[PDB]
């Protein structure tokens, strides 16, 4: 038979949404944050749940260590966090850098080599041994 | 130094670097007061003993630096800078932070790694700092860590490494938003059951707690994994042996 709608559970007799391996009225699927309907928008989709594209970004997106925003634009990836291109610096004297400037790691922040040769020579041996 | 400043007034530059300039007191930095539009301020590696109270003046600061300097004090005016975001005490000689420092209001980042701070060293305000995130005490003289750091809801990060910590509040399960939480380097032997409400086994997520004298079942559960440590703090024989072991 015809398809059943999968948020209202009623036969569709008109225009079909096939998402997320369902079938769908065009007024029942919505995003799952704002309650409005894609109607042909593309959609995002997040643990069987479809959201908007502002909503997705806004739930999901990766959020910068530094002016803790969703980030626009090109991530930097180290360290288990992410920074806005422009954001990504060394966290001892804020110096900006990119993923190929030679950085330590120091409880889990970015430390440029500058810096780290400033620390004192107690806490490097500590640090290497680690 | 005259230059960083007059260029940083002419051209509208709302970040000054001043790293690893030789300077020993900020009020001998022509000008660098009067800078009120500047949103960040790198002072770095200097040979700063102390902070004036014309900190305060410098109202729209986001990003403040004090890394590897001398400090031994602050003014109670840093805690007057309603935008300060991060602000980076690390690796100075601080054993005490001013009356009211948890007045501000905005702070995001606080970094006091490398001090000489204790509990004893925290005014009495000092967890009315809810906007914190990360919050860095590595490398200091802590025994004991007040309950109130469950008021910090917001916290993702919180790093006790090398201080002198005999116990982890219970109150720490209460940061549901914990991503990372550095411990090693303490005299911990016993974890609080409360722990487990946590989960920091993800990828994205860090728990490191080497170099602590703990009882045999919890240093033989790290040695099998993150997942397992936590698995066994949640367990009914935890519990039962945790119990036994306080009273
Ligand atoms: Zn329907
Ligand atoms: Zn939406
Ligand atoms: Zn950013
Ligand atoms: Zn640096």
């Amino acid at each position: 038979g015809v398809p059943i709608c999968g948020a209202c559970r009623r036969p569709i007799e008109g225009r079909v949404v096939n998402a997320m391996g369902k079938q769908w009225h065009v007024e029942h699927f919505v995003c799952a944050k704002c309650e409005k309907p894609f109607l042909g928008h593309r959609h995002y989709e997040r643990k069987g749940l479809a959201y908007c594209e502002t909503h997705y970004n806004q739930l999901f997106g990766d959020v910068c260590f530094h002016c803790n925003r969703v980030i626009e634009g090109d991530v930097v990836s180290a360290l288990n966090k992410a920074w806005c291109v422009n954001c990504f610096a060394c966290s001892t004297c804020n110096t900006k850098l990119t993923l190929k400037n030679k950085f330590v790691e120091f409880d889990m922040k970015p430390v440029c080599k500058k810096c780290y040769e400033k620390f004192p020579l107690e806490l490097k041996k500590r640090l290497k041994k680690l | 130094l005259k230059k960083l400043v007059e260029e940083s007034r002419e051209k509208n530059q709302p970040e000054v670097d001043m790293s690893d300039r030789g300077i020993s007191n900020m009020l001998d930095v022509n000008g660098l007061f009067t800078l009120s539009h500047i949103t960040q301020l790198v002072l770095s590696h200097n040979k700063l003993t102390m902070v004036p109270p014309n900190i305060a003046e410098l109202k729209n600061l986001e990003v403040l630096n004090f890394f590897n300097n001398q400090i031994e004090e602050l003014p109670t005016q840093i805690s007057s800078l309603q935008k300060l975001k991060h602000l980076n005490l690390g690796m100075n000689r601080l054993n005490t932070l001013p009356r009211g420092f948890g007045s501000l209001p905005a702070l995001e980042v606080l970094d006091l790694t490398y001090n000489n701070l204790s509990e004893n060293s925290l005014p009495g305000n000092f967890f009315y700092l809810t906007t914190l995130r990360a919050l860095y005490l590595s490398d200091n003289d802590f025994e004991i860590l007040p309950p109130d750091i469950g008021k910090l809801t917001k916290l993702q990060i919180l790093s006790l490494r090398d201080n002198d910590l005999i116990s982890l509040p219970k109150e720490i399960g209460e940061l549901t938003q914990l991503k990372e939480l550095h411990i090693q380097g303490n005299r911990l032997t016993v974890l609080p059951p409360e722990l487990g409400n946590l989960d920091l086994t993800g990828q994205k997520q860090v728990f490191k707690a080497e170099n602590n004298p703990w009882v045999t079942p919890i240093a033989d559960q790290f040695q099998l994994g993150v997942s397992h440590v936590f698995e066994y703090i949640r367990s009914e024989t935890y519990k039962y042996l945790y119990g036994r072991h306080m009273q």
